[PDB]
């Protein structure tokens, strides 16, 4: 009726990078998987474990 | 007159030395060594 957005929540500045044992290789994407056995990841924000 | 009689005759002779004891035994044997423990379970992922 009025013509006006109310409602705006932003969103992310920064990437988190997956944590120690998780590891995400998919580009854009919202969460990190925990690498399975005989892997293992020591450093925040790996590619691949 | 007739041969003189004999003497008395000796007593029984005494007996042999007797022998020695036995040597000891060896040390027994060592127990049957145990074995180690089970491996603990997998555990979870470490928190995120
Ligand atoms: C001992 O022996 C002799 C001869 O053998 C004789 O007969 C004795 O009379 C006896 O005592
Ligand atoms: C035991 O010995 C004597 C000797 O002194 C005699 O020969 C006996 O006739 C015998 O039995
Ligand atoms: C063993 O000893 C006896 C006497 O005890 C007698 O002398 C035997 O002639 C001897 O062999
Ligand atoms: C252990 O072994 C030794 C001999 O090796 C002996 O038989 C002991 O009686 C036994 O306990
Ligand atoms: C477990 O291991 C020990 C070795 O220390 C032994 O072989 C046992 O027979 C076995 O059950
Ligand atoms: O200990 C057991 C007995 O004494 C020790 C010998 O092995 C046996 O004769
Ligand atoms: O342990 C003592 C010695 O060990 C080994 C022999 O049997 C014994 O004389």
């Amino acid at each position: 009726a009025t013509l006006i957005p109310t409602g705006l929540v932003k969103g992310a500045q920064a990437p988190t990078p997956c944590g120690m044992g998780y590891f995400q290789s998919s580009a854009e994407t919202t969460t990190c998987t925990a690498c399975a056995v005989g892997t293992y990841a020591d450093q925040a924000g790996l590619a691949a474990c | 007159p007739p041969p003189t009689s004999p003497p008395p005759s000796p007593p029984p002779s005494p007996p042999p030395p007797r022998p020695p004891p036995p040597p000891p035994p060896p040390p027994s044997p060592p127990p049957p060594n145990r074995s180690p423990p089970p491996p603990p379970p997998a555990s979870s992922a470490i928190n995120p």
